RNA sequence: AAGUGAUUUUAAUAGCUUCUUAGGAUGA
RNA sequence: UUCUCCUAAGAAGCUAUUAAAAUCAC
């Protein structure tokens, strides 16, 4: 035996979000209290060069923007756990995610604060100058 | 290594993960992988068509945060909270085709002698979310446990379980605690059970109530304490403890038979959960008294302690007025406390072992019947609530008999029981042959203290003079209706008196 | 086709220390 | 002849990785 895909940093921050019922502030709790930031995400090789939207099907990256791995930034499939959404079809997984490169280190985190939007498809507040 | 076993893909396919649908660094397939930075090819299309098991095995909750509390505790806390464990073992399957390495709970087993049978369900990721479904499972190879064989071709899906186990705990700890202490004995694959039933979070409050929150409910939002838990699912917040950490060797059924004798069973689940209470019961408090950690109040603590000190102070005083003792010795009163200041006798202090005082001479021995069958033939020895064998032939001997079943009368080890009132005694297995040479003591009621001037009330086993007339006095009545409430009370909360073979009730009346 | 973890022993390999040998060059 | 440094060889150890006997645990 059976293919292993965890390191024992990620032990404890993954046993905290599997019990719990809110896993949204209990991430942040974590953090909170200065845990270690979520390790070992899937990281891409984007050209670095291209258009900037909040997530896409195709690798693309601008030179303020980092590009991920879709299904490493859910919280909630990196944990096992069921998506509070309906349909219960995680929208993260089957796309791109660009975070800005500033907070581009702990990427789990992004995702929960701030959402997309639909106006212009960039994270709201991070360059998308709806002004 | 610095490579874990939690989430260890159970899968039997070769291939590995696409970019997306990936959750980590190493679950992403060889292919990509140049300069340690996957690169989206165009031709590889990602899968439509998956399911994949996940391993649930190896947790571990060693964190410190600012306001959740721990579900590992201490022994200092766990001897403290006594009133709220409950055995847990688990049996599980190996996964078997179309995936391979990991266990499944099967069997359910708790110390209230419930087991439970559940469908083999593991967690399994598919290309849009995670799901909860049946596994292809085979029950271990062994002559060990073989009773496997039927049980896993019946099974409850697991939503009617999670009734049950709030159904079963809900009943027990309604009235005992308000919390749950999990004692395991692997640490392992019980947490990997847990998951399927436990949630933990921030302290709330019963709604509806007043109390601590203790049952989750995810249909309806809202926690509940147990008194109010009709129709929730998971349990939540619990508190575990390891007892193989305590400093044990080698295997679980070898260390708990050296001190009992009844515990044992095929292999079922739930005879494992019995043993391995009856381990930390016997290791925690079968040597000792502490007397340093007091409990809370549950229900008539206080009339059964005066009723008992009422019962002591007078049967004593009865029988020494009666039979003009000499000597009156003393076996297992921590202190010196006088139980009748007003005495001739001497009062020597044959106590186990010095408690915390020096000031009134307190000597130490221990009392064993082959041991002491010959050394005490002077006056009459006072055991109250005593540990000995066998007690001698000149006894006032009030021993808790350990079968009565209550709230107080907690189970414990080698038959014994542990009654927690106030404190913790561990009293051993009430047997027939401890009293070979004693007899029981009949009911009575003597006092010198003189008449003075509602329903009349003629009965012989009390002794005044008022009642040796032909009217009984208002003086006694009530006394005497005192003293039979407090009789049947400890009676009926279950300590047992007897009194030496020549106690005669008719040698007190010539004293007046 | 093959359950789980821990401690173990040896072999294979890499990194580094010290010691010894040989070579080179500097300086007395 | 002495000093330093470098190259290589031999030794022992340390930690890191890989594979193997057996032991303990479930
Ligand atoms: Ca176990
Ligand atoms: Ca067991
Ligand atoms: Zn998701
Ligand atoms: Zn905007
Ligand atoms: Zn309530
Ligand atoms: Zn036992
Ligand atoms: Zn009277």
């Amino acid at each position: 035996a059976g293919n292993a895909t965890e390191v024992p940093a990620n032990s404890t921050v993954l046993s905290f979000c599997a019990f719990a019922v809110d896993a949204a502030k209990a991430y942040k709790d974590y953090l909170a209290s200065g845990g270690q930031p979520i390790t070992n995400c899937v990281k891409m090789l984007c050209t670095h060069t291209g258009t900037g939207q909040a997530i896409t099907v195709t690798p693309e990256a601008n030179m303020d923007q980092e590009s991920f791995g879709g299904a490493s930034c859910c919280l909630y499939c990196r944990c096992h756990i069921d998506h509070p959404n309906p349909k219960g079809f995680c929208d993260l997984k089957g796309k791109y995610v660009q975070i800005p490169t500033t907070c581009a280190n702990d990427p789990v985190g992004f995702t929960l604060k701030n959402t997309v939007c639909t106006v212009c498809g960039m994270w709201k507040g991070y360059g998308c100058s709806c002004d | 290594e610095n490579v874990t076993g939690l989430f260890k893909d159970c899968s039997k396919v070769i291939t590995g993960l696409h970019p997306t649908q990936a959750p980590t660094h190493l679950s992403v397939d060889t292919k990509f992988k140049t300069e340690g930075l996957c690169v989206d090819i165009p031709g590889i299309p990602k899968d439509m068509t998956y399911r994949r098991l996940i391993s649930m095995m190896g947790f571990k909750m060693n964190y410190q945060v600012n306001g959740y509390p721990n579900m590992f505790i201490t022994r200092e806390e766990a001897i403290r909270h006594v009133r709220a464990w409950i055995g847990f073992d688990v049996e599980g399957c190996h996964a078997t085709r179309e995936a391979v390495g990991t266990n499944l709970p099967l069997q359910l087993g708790f110390s209230t002698g419930v087991n439970l049978v559940a469908v083999p369900t593991g967690y399994v990721d598919t290309p849009n979310n995670t799901d909860f479904s049946r596994v292809s499972a085979k029950p271990p190879p062994g002559d060990q446990f073989k009773h496997l064989i039927p049980l896993m071709y019946k099974g409850l899906p697991w939503n009617v379980v999670r009734i049950k186990i709030v159904q079963m705990l809900s009943d027990t700890l309604k009235n005992l605690s308000d919390r749950v202490v999990f004692v395991l004995w692997a640490h392992g694959f019980e947490l990997t059970s847990m998951k399927y039933f436990v949630k933990i979070g921030p302290e709330r409050t019963c709604c509806l109530c007043d109390r601590r929150a203790t049952c989750f409910s995810t249909a309806s939002d809202t926690y509940a304490c147990w008194h109010h838990s009709i129709g929730f699912d998971y349990v939540y917040n619990p508190f575990m403890i390891d007892v193989q950490q305590w400093g044990f060797t080698g295997n679980l059924q070898s260390n708990h038979d050296l001190y009992c004798q009844v515990h044992g069973n095929a292999h079922v689940a739930s005879c494992d959960a019995i043993m391995t209470r009856c381990l930390a019961v016997h290791e925690c408090f079968v040597k000792r008294v502490d007397w340093t950690i007091e409990y809370p109040i549950i229900g008539d603590e206080l009339k059964i302690n005066a009723a008992c000190r009422k019962v002591q102070h007078m049967v004593v005083k009865a029988a020494l007025l009666a039979d003009k003792f000499p000597v009156l010795h003393d076996i297992g009163n921590p202190k010196a406390i006088k139980c009748v200041p007003q005495a001739d006798v001497e009062w020597k202090f044959y106590d186990a072992q010095p408690c915390s005082d020096k000031a009134y001479k307190i000597e130490e021995l221990f009392y064993s019947y082959a041991t002491h069958s010959d050394k005490f033939t002077d006056g009459v020895c006072l055991f109250w609530n005593c540990n000995v064998d066998r007690y001698p032939a000149n006894s006032i001997v009030c021993r808790f008999d350990t079968r009565v079943l209550s709230n107080l009368n907690l189970p414990g080890c080698d038959g014994g029981s542990l009654y927690v009132n106030k404190h913790a005694f561990h009293t051993p297995a009430f047997d027939k042959s401890a009293f070979v040479n004693l007899k029981q003591l009949p009911f009575f009621y003597y006092s010198d203290s003189p008449c003075e001037s509602y329903v009349p009330l003629k009965s012989a086993t009390c002794i005044t003079r008022c009642n040796l007339g032909g009217a009984v006095c208002r003086h006694h009545a009530n006394e005497y209706r005192l003293y039979l409430d407090a009789y049947n009370m400890m009676i009926s909360a279950g300590f047992s008196l007897w009194v030496y073979k020549q106690f005669d009730t008719y040698n007190l009346w010539n004293t007046f």
